[PDB]
């Protein structure tokens, strides 16, 4: 007998609707490496399900947050707790209640870095980067700056759609071209080329006429040319903010509604907040320089203690 | 009047949330930026940078969202306390409303029309530019790095950029239409002077090709200049002039210079959905829903916004359309709740 | 002046709400509108005022069907709304809310706005109050300042909701002498309240919707002998 | 048997509401808690229920200092409370609201707590509405199950907030009738009302606060002929 199927139902609905707002963030972000980080975006909808459990670390207990909150305010303001209270049911029923969904969540969280986390995060560790390397149709005139591991080899052309160039301007000093067509799979089908590497005066001054040259610089250029404290800390959240919420869903007459969540959410941003501020020096794993963050989830873990009880 | 009443407290409830989403997001950035801090000061990666870099928000990121808010819980605070509904039961038309709130709508407009082009594109200058302690950072201050010009039939490959606005620098591939080179120069005292130097002739090294054999060299001792120089700064830079640059050769410099001049759109049209939803689905559910559709239509803004400006690669859409497309097509579905029913 | 109904409907997903309601009122009586609650009462009241619109039916002020008029439209033509809960405008003073009514008055001057100002917050016993904030004023003096702020507007219907509501037999009989000097003004006045034996007392005739119906019309003596609701 | 109020006070922040007032309720009658509106029959009530904090006051049930007590532990010791508004749990059966309130009965069965629910059933007549589901109730209805939740967790005092608000009146009289067979069940009943004329035509004896203060109590005789009424 609990209300647990009830607040369940709004968890699955904030789940469902929060992926759309951290996927309509995520996209937003990697729109401007496809725009301006110059990466093809013939990936777009594979990254995203290729990263949605690094954005799904953050969903969950922000989701079961507000899958208590939302449904304790109905709940409230229904008068409605105030009539389990009228019976002799406590305030430590529905505190049994949000610890099975604390318990629930804390199972997807885990298993989340059990099965897909790392599974995702070395799937993402590639970008499908045996097809970065092969190429396709990935051209992107007026660009391809790439510094490191070709030079600074950039070649852009002063073209409108691909039919009449001018400038291809191929650098590597720099060869020169005036004509030039396409094709794909690295061989390039342009007509003239006229090579240069003068630096200095004394050096050599080296040209080669127009002549029937490929062109083959496109090359695979690979870069070879804490989880022990998210593992305990997010599973800490979804096992405390169900605790930590029950004193906070005490809707107000006088106060309203959505003003009886600023305290909750404003403790809530303010401890993720901190946690990653205090996530500064990590050090990836086994350089672990600091522990003041145990700090804060203990102070937390108390001032849910502390909220909740009043004797 | 009540004109008054209404003018003073929808610009009360805008500045109010305005101040709330700039502290927000203002702490949010500093502690972000204090992931970085580890060159800079205490302040000097934040809050010296800070009470600069709050107006760049103020100007664009949250102004029409907070113009949504403010407009939208300021008004629903009188449909909230029966208030709304006794004017318009007193014969203060809706229309009288319309112009009562679009009436205060001018300062905002000029607000962020002045800040835009005085305040903010000078205060993200002086926030990028307060960050050369810590390096890495592209500002007015670049670092050594080779950017690749392009001047026309000319191209200029750099070397090494300092902060005194000097270069050992230009190497000017001087490339007529037949693709003659005739100068293989190295610049490398090219010291900041004024207007009369916009390219200023330094360090002779250069070798004309008037002939295959004959070269006429001279080893002795381009329309960039350096308030054109600095180009990493792809969010909002300068005014309509300058960006005025790319001409006579880039489709986002331009549609940049069309989203900085329709953000005044951005907030009349956004008062005016404000207005189509207290006179429309809403005036009956109350003010937890009021902020929830406010929030909702204003992330709905954002993500039409940043996704539809950065969009415009595959027909290449002209920047007007990618730009009044989170505008003119949210003027559109206000409008329809507007004559619906 | 008149104001009637005729043959008033709302209903929704098909499922009527209202069937047929034609409710009159004169210039001078106290017409109630009593019922069960949520079967007639607040609709039905609610499209004569215009705050909802209508689905078949007339409405009439003298010879002039408003029933496409909103209600603003109703207020410019005549016909005055008060609300059930509390209605002023709190940040402005009472002196400003009753002028800030008399702005939109395009019959009047400068030396009028005043004069009738002053005609009517001495004739409602507001003018000792005259320079204080409604947000911060007691109950009493707050319907005061509504119901002068309802003349401001020089209504010939106004239509009053709740008024006997939530006070103390000391108020209401005070909001009934603010009524008796309605009627004493020519005012025609239609009333919704859910206290029968409180405000049935006063109307000279009253209408009682019943689940769409008036099965019940006239004086309050014809209303008490019937008991087809009871 | 037996509960008493004694010498209850609070305030709001230097705003005084309540000032040394002190009531008493025997076993079986229906005792009325009324007052001017807003100065004392919201807080003292709230107060013998427990949702407001007191500073100083004495709640006796048979020598027992219940004034220290959460609200819970106020109902785990035999008093009965029901809200102003719909509390009923709206996704749920009604038969499933009746066991959820009979889960806390350690001093019945496991089997009498279905015997006590199918007694409750036959008493309050939701025999048909045994597996409705619990939104899709109407007023009269809904008004039994919260009565039937209540007793399921056998108070011995039942404290009612405006059990008359919003029913036409004859859900008046029925409710009158439901409260009657309540105290002949043997039960002292607490009622505030913002009807005065509703709450007096039932109640035995009632008790009159006034600005943190009674002014009168006792019979609805005196209540009728004492300090100012009308
Ligand atoms: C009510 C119900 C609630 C609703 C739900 C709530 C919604 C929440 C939304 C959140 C969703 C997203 C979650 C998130 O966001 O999640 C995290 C957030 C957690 C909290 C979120 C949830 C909240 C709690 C839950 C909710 C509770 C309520 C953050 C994150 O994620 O953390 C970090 C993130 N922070 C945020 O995002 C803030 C967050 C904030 C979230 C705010 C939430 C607010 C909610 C409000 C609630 C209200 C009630 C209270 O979100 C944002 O704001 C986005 C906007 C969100 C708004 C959404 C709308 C909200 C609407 C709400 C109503 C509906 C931050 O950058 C984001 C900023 O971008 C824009 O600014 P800019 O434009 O950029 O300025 C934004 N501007 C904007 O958006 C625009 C506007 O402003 C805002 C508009 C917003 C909308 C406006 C309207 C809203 C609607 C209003 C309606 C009313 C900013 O906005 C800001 O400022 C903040 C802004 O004001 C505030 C936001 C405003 C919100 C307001 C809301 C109001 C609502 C009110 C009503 C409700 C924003 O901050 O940094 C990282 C990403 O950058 C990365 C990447 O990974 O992509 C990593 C980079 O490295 C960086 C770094 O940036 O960190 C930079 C480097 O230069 C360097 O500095 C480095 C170190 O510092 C060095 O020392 O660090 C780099 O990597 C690689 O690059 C190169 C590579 O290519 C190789 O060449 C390499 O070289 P190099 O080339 O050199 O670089 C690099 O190697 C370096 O390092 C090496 C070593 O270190 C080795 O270490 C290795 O390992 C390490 C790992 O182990 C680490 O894990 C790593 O270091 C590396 O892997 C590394 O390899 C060196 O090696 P060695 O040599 O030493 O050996 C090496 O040499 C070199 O140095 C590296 O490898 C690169 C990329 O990879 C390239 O490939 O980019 C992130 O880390 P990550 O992502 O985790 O990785």
């Amino acid at each position: 007998r609990y209300l647990v199927r009830e607040t369940l139902k709004s968890q699955l609905a904030i789940l469902f609707i929060l992926l759309l707002i951290f996927f309509c963030q995520k996209l937003v972000r990697i729109l401007g490496a496809a725009v301006d980080g110059d990466i093809p975006a013939n990936l777009v909808l594979s990254l995203l399900g290729l990263g949605v459990p690094e954005m799904a670390q953050l969903i969950l207990p922000l989701s079961l947050f507000l899958g208590l909150l939302m449904t304790l305010g109905k709940l409230y303001t229904e008068s409605e707790i105030t009539v389990m209270h009228a019976c002799g049911l406590s305030k430590a029923v529905l505190v049994k209640a949000a610890m099975i969904l604390a318990v629930f969540t804390a199972i997807v969280a885990a298993v989340n870095v059990m099965w897909a986390g790392p599974w995702s995060s070395r799937h993402q560790d590639e970008v499908l980067a045996e097809a970065k390397a092969n190429p396709g149709m990935a051209a992107l005139a007026q660009g391809q700056f790439q510094q490191a591991t070709n030079g600074s080899s950039v070649l852009f052309i002063e073209s409108v759609d691909g039919s009449d160039f001018k400038d291809v301007f191929l650098a590597q000093s720099v060869v020169v071209a005036d004509s030039g067509h396409l094709t794909q799979l690295q061989v390039v089908t342009l007509n003239q080329g006229t090579r240069f590497e003068g630096t200095a005066l004394l050096r050599d001054f080296r040209i080669t006429d127009f002549q029937d040259y490929q062109a083959i610089i496109g090359h695979q250029a690979v870069a070879l040319d804490a989880e022990l404290n998210w593992r305990i800390t997010l599973v800490f959240t979804v096992f405390m903010m169900a605790l930590m919420v029950v004193p906070l869903s005490v809707v107000n007459p006088r106060q309203g509604r959505v003003l009886s969540m600023l305290p909750a959410m404003l403790l809530y941003l303010l401890f993720f907040l901190i946690q990653t501020s205090l996530k500064s020096n990590g050090g990836k794993g086994k350089l672990d320089p600091t522990l003041w963050m145990w700090t804060v989830n203990l102070i937390y873990l108390a001032l849910a203690i502390v909220l909740n009880l009043w004797d | 009047v009540l004109d008054r009443y209404i003018g003073k407290t929808i610009f009360t409830t805008i500045m109010m949330t305005l101040f709330m989403l700039v502290s927000l997001s203002g702490i949010i950035k500093f502690v972000d930026q204090l992931k970085k801090a580890g060159q800079g000061s205490y302040d000097a990666l934040g809050a010296g940078m800070y009470t600069l870099l709050s107006v760049p928000k103020d100007v664009q990121i949250f102004f029409p969202m907070a113009a949504l808010l403010g407009a939208l819980l300021g008004l629903g605070m009188l449909a909230q306390r029966s208030e709304l509904v006794v004017m318009q039961a007193s014969g203060f038309t809706r229309m009288q409303v319309a112009l009562s709130v679009m009436k205060t709508a001018i300062p905002l407009v000029l607000l962020t029309m002045a800040i835009g082009e005085w305040v903010a594109p000078q205060g993200e200058q002086m926030a990028r530019n307060y960050r050369a302690q810590a390096m890495y950072g592209g500002s007015l201050l670049s670092t050594q790095q080779g950017l690749w010009a392009k001047d026309g039939n000319n191209f200029v490959y750099i070397e090494r950029v300092k902060g005194d606005e000097e270069l050992g620098g230009i190497s000017i591939y001087a490339f007529n239409e037949n693709r003659r080179l005739q100068s293989v120069r190295y610049a490398a005292t090219a010291k900041f002077d004024p207007e009369h130097k916009v390219w200023r002739l330094s360090q002779v090294d250069e070798s004309d090709l008037t002939n295959p054999k004959q070269i006429t060299g001279s080893q002795t001792v381009n329309l960039t200049p350096d308030k054109l120089g600095v180009v990493a700064l792809d969010p909002d830079a300068l005014s309509i002039s300058g960006l005025h640059n790319y001409v006579k050769y880039a489709g986002r410099y331009q549609l940049n210079m069309w989203s900085k001049i329709f953000q005044p759109l951005s907030v009349a049209v956004m008062m005016l959905m404000a207005l189509s939803f207290i006179f429309g689905p809403l005036r009956s559910v109350p003010m937890g829903v009021r902020v929830v559709t406010g929030i909702s239509f204003g992330f709905v803004f954002y993500v039409l916004d940043q996704i539809f400006g950065p969009l415009t690669l595959v027909y290449g859409i002209p920047p007007i359309i990618g730009a009044l497309l989170p505008s003119a097509s949210f003027f559109l579905i206000s409008l329809w709740l507007l004559m619906r029913k | 002046a008149t104001l009637t109904a005729k043959n008033l409907a709302k209903a929704y997903k098909g499922r009527r709400v209202v069937e047929d309601v034609s409710l009159t009122v004169n210039s001078g009586e106290i017409v109630g509108l009593l019922g069960p609650n949520g079967a007639g009462k607040t609709t039905t009241f609610y499209m004569v005022v215009g705050i909802v619109p209508r689905d078949a039916g007339n409405i009439i002020i003298d010879d002039d069907d408003i029933s496409l008029l909103p209600l603003h439209a109703r207020a410019r033509r005549g016909i005055g709304y008060l609300p059930q809960e509390a209605s002023i405008f709190r940040r402005l003073s009472v002196y400003d809310n009753l002028m800030a009514v008399l702005q939109i008055r395009d019959d009047l001057s400068a030396e009028q706005r005043e004069d009738r100002a002053n005609e009517l917050m001495e004739e409602f016993h507001i003018e000792h109050l005259r320079d204080s904030m409604g947000q911060s004023l007691s109950g009493g003096e707050r319907r005061r300042v509504e119901i002068a702020r309802a003349l401001a507007a020089n209504p010939k219907f106004i239509l009053l909701d709740e008024p006997f509501a939530g006070v103390d037999p000391i108020s209401v009989i005070d909001i009934k002498r603010i009524i008796e000097h309605l009627r004493d003004s020519g005012l025609g006045v239609l009333i919704t309240d859910h206290n029968v034996r409180e405000t049935l007392a006063v109307c000279e005739r009253a209408y009682i919707v019943s689940q769409g119906h008036l099965i019940a019309h006239g004086t309050p003596t014809e209303i008490l002998q019937d008991e087809h609701v009871k």
